[PDB]
């Protein structure tokens, strides 16, 4: 939630 | 005995570790440079460097992916700056009491961290960690173990699915008592996992202290600027 870089980092 | 998937765990983490850490520290280059709140600019960047680095860590833990995405943003948040502590020992030398990245530039000082919004609250007992931490003169495969352990926790705030993290986790910590046991020789081994989970104890009073230092250093915008976007998302929140 409100974590958008991280999200996609860890994709 | 050490069990044939338990061999298999500790070299997907010493590969994943491999792949996640340079000892060269050639990437350094890239942050803006350091100056000797004079380093915060160039320690931001390390920082920020060091999670993308965790990250990649975390996604090769055997485990680690059947957790729903939720569960790894939060296992990551609150891990970070632990394994990022940890992950350190590497470059820390008792030597001079800091870490050496292989530069005199990229060598790093309690006056360096200090110069970067850092009290000695937090690096006094930092240090000590670091300290306490070497003298265990870990087996590579024990302090990949470890981080991993570290950030597969099931009492982190914001958990959903426990009962998997603490799965994940057993394994995990299984096979570092395993390890311990069948290839780490005496008196190395005496009391080893008992030091190393209190470790991560230490572990969480470090990071607590690095929440409140960082928020104090947040709260004022123009210190703020200096940091990176994803140091924001992350320790920011
Ligand atoms: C805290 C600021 C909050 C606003 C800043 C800070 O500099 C604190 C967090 C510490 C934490 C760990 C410290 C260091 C780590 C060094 C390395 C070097 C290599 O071994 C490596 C690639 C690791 O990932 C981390 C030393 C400097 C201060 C530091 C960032």
């Amino acid at each position: 939630k409100n974590h958008p870089m991280l999200m996609n980092l860890l994709k | 005995k050490l069990s044939e998937e338990q061999q298999h765990i500790i070299a997907i983490l010493l590969d994943a570790h491999h792949k996640t850490y340079d000892p060269t520290y050639a990437d350094f280059r890239d942050f803006r440079p350091p100056v000797r709140l004079s380093m915060l600019p160039h320690l931001a960047d390390l920082v920020s460097y060091s999670i993308q680095k965790v990250i990649g860590f975390a996604k090769m833990i055997p485990g680690f992916r059947d957790l729903t995405s939720d569960d790894q943003i939060v296992l990551l948040k609150s891990s970070a700056i632990e394994v990022i502590m940890l992950r350190s020992n590497q470059s820390f030398t008792m030597d001079d009491m800091s870490w050496d990245c292989g530069s005199q530039d990229y060598k790093y000082d309690v006056t360096d961290v200090s110069k970067a919004g850092h009290t000695l609250e937090l690096i006094e007992p930092l240090i000590k960690f670091q300290v306490g931490l070497k003298k265990l003169n870990l087996h590579e495969e024990e302090h990949v173990l470890l981080m991993a352990i570290c950030i597969v926790s099931p009492d982190r705030p914001g958990v959903q699915d426990a009962k998997l993290v603490e799965a994940i986790q057993d394994r995990l910590s299984n096979t570092l008592q395993t390890y311990i046991r069948c290839r780490h020789p005496p008196p190395g081994s005496h009391q080893l996992y008992a030091k190393m989970i209190q470790k991560l104890a230490d572990l969480r009073s470090l990071n607590e202290e690095h929440s409140k230092q960082y928020r104090s250093l947040s709260f004022q915008p123009e210190n703020s600027m200096k940091l990176t976007p994803l140091v924001l998302e992350v320790f920011g929140n």
